[PDB]
């Protein structure tokens, strides 16, 4: 992706203050809560019929920690999310059959999670930068279509 | 349609936002204009500038239309028929754009009310905006 | 909602397809299963095989539900409430899948009726299926 | 993309019989007719308020001939739609700001156009192959996100 020096900066400045232990399970939990059909990919996770059951689910938090792990890689190779997520792109696209639309969903729930935590600090320009990265990452995950 | 709990959550959020409705509406638009510049091509003769007064003014119109939606949750198709005509027939708004404004309404909400923006509320507000958005693009169907 | 012309086009297409309704419904499904294999994970205990009888049988159920939609164009939300519950609440069908079946209904139609599948009819049938699809995913809102 | 030898074959066998002078303007005209919001990218084209006015519009047919031209390139470099459409990907993604969703729309209207012309010859397996290519091409157009 292409971010101005100001965006590239605000994004890493923001990320550095991200609780990587929680933020990922929260974005994943909100995705599953808010868009119930996504719960179908995680049946092994258990009863996801209530929001509190989804959010406190240890497997949801564990797995969520990996997802955040990926976005972190992205912010580390913004101009290479092509290869960085290349492997994942195959996982999600080739083996799983996740509709790219759902990648867009998750990415935007992440943005809302970030806004939920940084409040007013998540200014329009700052949100604008993340939509950029999030858009990049989702594109990379969809990238590999073999 | 919205459950009784969903209705209660949306109103709770509507009551809590209270006076800031028009402002949040202007912010969600500023947010949408910046994150999805493509959306700006729908407001050509507009000063999409920051402190813009035209934006401040459209934010209020949007929040009012939403408040009207809240008061006709079980009526919306009706209550919004005019708006549905404006946006679907005369304006030809790409339906994807409704997901983008709604997503921006939620960020605005979430950013000003971190603590109340719980997963359940998020869930309720999401269903609401999608009902609104679906009514507004209903003239394409 | 559907214009008077749109209603007339959909019925014209419904009348012309007549007896082939269940068959076209099975074909659209076979087409959907093959082009978007992901959709198959919703029919696990099904013989998604070709000449499958379970598919032949679901095609008919789908066509009947559609015929019911045609008879309640101005009612649908009601007339499909049950179906909307099945697919949205109990089945958790990804809304994108409705665009995929609908797209497959149209191919089937188009392939068996090349000459009647004019741009206007295509337009009318598209609006119809999207109305149906929107009613079926309405329990997510 | 990855097609079985049977799909790769059916696709070229099919394409060879495609009236490249008409099929493209028809897919484009149906897109504009059926999804009216897409008419906003082609204002210079004139009054598109009726289906017959859209379909007979000379600029719609001309331009449509180019779009088909592109898909033809794709069927010629299925395992390289990455670079083949690379240039276009920038045009549509970087300069235009077309939402990738609309790429999906156009591609599927093309499939319907093909079904409109080949009737029963456009069998499920045959449609299945084109959804593949069409999915590839749309992915390539979305590929470049700079
Ligand atoms: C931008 C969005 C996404 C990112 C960055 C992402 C990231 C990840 C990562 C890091 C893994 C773990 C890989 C490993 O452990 O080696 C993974 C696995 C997976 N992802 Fe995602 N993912 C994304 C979106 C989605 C969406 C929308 C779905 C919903 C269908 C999904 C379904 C899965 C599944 C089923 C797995 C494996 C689950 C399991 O271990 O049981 N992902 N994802
Ligand atoms: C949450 C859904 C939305 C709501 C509640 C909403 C509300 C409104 C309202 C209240 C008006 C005034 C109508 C009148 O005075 O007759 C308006 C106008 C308009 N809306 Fe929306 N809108 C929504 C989404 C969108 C989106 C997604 C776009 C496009 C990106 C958009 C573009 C427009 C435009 C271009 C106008 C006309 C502006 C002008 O030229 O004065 N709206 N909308
Ligand atoms: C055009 C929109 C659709 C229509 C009119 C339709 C119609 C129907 C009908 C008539 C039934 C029988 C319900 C009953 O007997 O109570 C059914 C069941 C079902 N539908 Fe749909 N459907 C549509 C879209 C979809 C889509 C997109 C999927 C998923 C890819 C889907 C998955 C199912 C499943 C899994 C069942 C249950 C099958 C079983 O286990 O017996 N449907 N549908
Ligand atoms: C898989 C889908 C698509 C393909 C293969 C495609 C192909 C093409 C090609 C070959 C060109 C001409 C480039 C040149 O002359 O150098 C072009 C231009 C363009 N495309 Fe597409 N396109 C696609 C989808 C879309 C969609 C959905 C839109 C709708 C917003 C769109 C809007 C445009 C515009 C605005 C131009 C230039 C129009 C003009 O010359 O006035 N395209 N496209
Ligand atoms: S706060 C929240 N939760 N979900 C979402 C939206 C974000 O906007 C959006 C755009 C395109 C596709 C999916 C999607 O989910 N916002
Ligand atoms: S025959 C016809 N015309 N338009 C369409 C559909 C095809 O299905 C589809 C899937 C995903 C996104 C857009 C879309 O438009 N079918
Ligand atoms: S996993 C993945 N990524 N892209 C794709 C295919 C299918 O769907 C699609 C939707 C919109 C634009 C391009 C594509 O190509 N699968
Ligand atoms: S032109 C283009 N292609 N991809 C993109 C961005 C924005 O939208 C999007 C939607 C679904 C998956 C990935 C992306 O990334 N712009
Ligand atoms: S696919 C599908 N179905 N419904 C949605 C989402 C995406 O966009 C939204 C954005 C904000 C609120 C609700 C929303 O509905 N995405
Ligand atoms: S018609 C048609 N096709 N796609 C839609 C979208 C419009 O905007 C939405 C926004 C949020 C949720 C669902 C939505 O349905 N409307
Ligand atoms: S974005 C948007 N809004 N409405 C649509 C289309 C896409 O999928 C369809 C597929 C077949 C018939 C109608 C359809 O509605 N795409
Ligand atoms: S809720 C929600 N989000 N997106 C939708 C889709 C469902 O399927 C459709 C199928 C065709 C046209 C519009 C459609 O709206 N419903």
């Amino acid at each position: 992706v292409h971010l101005t020096p100001e965006e590239k900066s605000a994004v890493t400045a923001l990320w550095g203050k991200v609780n990587v232990d929680e933020v990922g399970g929260e974005a994943l939990g909100r995705l599953l809560v808010v868009y119930p059909w996504t719960q179908r990919f995680f049946e092994s996770f258990g009863d996801l019929s209530t929001p509190d059951a989804v959010m406190g689910n240890p497997k949801v938090k564990a797995h969520g920690k990996k997802v955040l792990g990926a976005f972190s890689d992205g912010l580390a190779h913004l101009d290479n999310l092509k290869g960085t997520f290349a492997t994942l792109s195959e996982l999600h696209c080739d083996k799983l059959h996740v509709d790219p639309e759902n990648f867009r969903l998750l990415g935007n729930v992440l943005v809302c999670v970030l806004a939920h935590h940084f409040g007013k600090e998540f200014t329009p320009p700052v949100q604008a930068a993340y939509q950029k990265v999030v858009a990049g990452v989702a594109n990379a995950l969809a990238h590999k279509y073999h | 349609v919205l459950s009784p709990a969903d209705k209660t959550n949306v109103k709770a959020a509507w009551g809590k936002v209270g006076a800031h409705a028009g402002e949040y509406g202007a912010e969600a638009l500023e947010r949408m204009f910046l994150s999805f510049p493509t959306t700006k091509t729908y407001f050509p003769h507009f000063d999409l500038s920051h402190g813009s007064a035209q934006v401040k003014g459209h934010g209020k119109k949007v929040a009012d239309a939403l408040t009207n939606a809240v008061a006709h949750v079980d009526d919306m198709p009706n209550a919004l028929s005019a708006l549905s005509d404006l946006h679907a027939h005369k304006l030809r708004v790409d339906p994807v754009n409704f997901k983008l404004l709604s997503h921006c309404l939620l960020v605005t909400l979430a950013a000003h009310l971190p603590a109340e923006f719980t997963p359940a509320v998020h869930a309720s507000l999401d269903k609401f905006l999608a009902s609104v958005s679906t009514v507004l693009t209903s003239k394409y169907r």
